[PDB]
């Protein structure tokens, strides 16, 4: 999946 | 959520308001079409990594689905610059502020092919908002409005309470800043339709940026070669 | 200006053009479409000449907002005529597509669907034909931040007339703002598709595949 | 002139 989606899931 | 007052809705989207990034711009040397795009795409890069931030701040949004917000973010993003980009223009007339060691004027604009028309614009825009005083809790607003509108007919309900709160929220400073009730109406209409102007920039901007691209001007961080394909 | 709320509706009621009829390949379909868009074009010029305070604009003026609000207008006329056809675009009482003829051209079957969005947003709302004409009217004389303070001031009589019509249904005040805002947020992606469309159509042109006339030349010319 | 240009006026 997407790099954003990743990036979306951290703090 | 749902449930919070014009007043705290306004308090949370100040609160969530990113920085003011600099440029890594060097005035040693005039611009070429490749270091002003390398500027440029190199700012919007790290500004995107706090766009990121700031949208799981913007009420309603983390409550969506992983995708959801991907696609809206994917949607809005260079909306969400731009009209960053205007409102810190605004009390700088004739120039756009694209960071605070990066002002430019639109004769400097014209070292990229296809920039100045953007910046064009760009420029009628912030003036546009300086006409109208346009205050930061509007802007605000505005700003979480694209990011909640621009993707939402392109693939629900939830998202459109979290829009009628922040007209809610918008009309309230309106009436609060004392306007009539007349005014209040014909100013959501103008700030709104001002929108449009705002998606139709993002569409020139995207296509502009896709060519910058296909004639190897510059190299594109994964994120905004991500951020382009979406489109 | 002078007239109220109601008087510009039926001004604008009274104004609206007609709707046209047709007479498959990627060829074909995009000789029927840019057969009836180039027909309706024609009536559009007439319809935005009656327009209340167009026809005070420059001719300049005038030539500069139809040129770059043309096909914002052809696409929510396409819209509003699909409401009550769900899956539909009735692009002539004779045409009516699904979505899957959409995939007859390269590059539109994406147009299609965010004119079918749109129509179910509408029907969901359900819009009145007061509405539509009133939302007509300002995508023409706003779409044009390009290049007039006598439009501006046409364009709050017209938020005016929307605001108007939504108190007569019966609206709350909170209602009538929430509403209005609603309708003029789909405009942006009115605009949008319409970006959209003049690429596909500017990328048949480029083909010289299906044949445009004349006046649907210009207009394609005037987006650069 | 431009074609829609001369639509506009035409009587
Ligand atoms: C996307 C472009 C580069 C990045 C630009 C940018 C870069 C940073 C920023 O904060 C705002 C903007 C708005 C305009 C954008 C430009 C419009 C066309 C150009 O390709
Ligand atoms: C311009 C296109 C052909 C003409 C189409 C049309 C044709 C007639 C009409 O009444 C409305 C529309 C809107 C969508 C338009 C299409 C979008 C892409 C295609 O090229
Ligand atoms: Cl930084």
């Amino acid at each position: 999946h997407k790099i954003l989606h990743r990036l979306l899931q951290d703090s | 959520a749902l449930s919070l007052t014009a007043d705290q809705m306004v308090s949370a989207l100040l609160d969530a308001e990113p920085p003011i990034l600099y440029s890594e711009y060097d005035p040693t040397r005039p611009f070429s079409e490749a270091s002003m795009m390398g500027l440029l795409t190199n700012l919007a890069d790290r500004e995107l990594v706090h766009m990121i931030n700031w949208a799981k701040r913007v009420p309603g949004f983390v409550d969506l689905t992983l995708h959801d917000q991907v696609h809206l973010l994917e949607c809005a993003w260079l909306e969400i610059l731009m009209i960053g980009l205007v409102w810190r223009s605004m009390e700088h007339p004739g120039k756009l502020l694209f960071a605070p060691n990066l002002l430019l004027d639109r004769n400097q604009g014209k070292c990229v092919e296809g920039m100045v028309e953007i910046f064009d614009m760009l420029l009628a825009t912030s003036s546009r908002f300086r006409m109208m005083n346009l205050q930061g809790e509007e802007f605000v607003c505005l700003k979480s409005i694209i990011l909640l509108n621009s993707g939402v007919y392109t693939f629900k309900d939830h998202i459109h309470r979290v829009l009628d709160k922040i007209t809610d929220t918008l009309i309230h400073l309106m009436a609060k800043a004392g306007l009539t009730l007349q005014q209040q109406h014909q100013r959501l209409a103008q700030l709104l339709l001002i929108l449009s102007h705002i998606r139709h920039m993002s569409n020139k901007g995207m296509e502009h940026l896709y060519s910058m691209k296909c004639k190897n001007v510059v190299p594109l961080s994964d994120l905004l070669l991500e951020m382009l394909d979406a489109h």
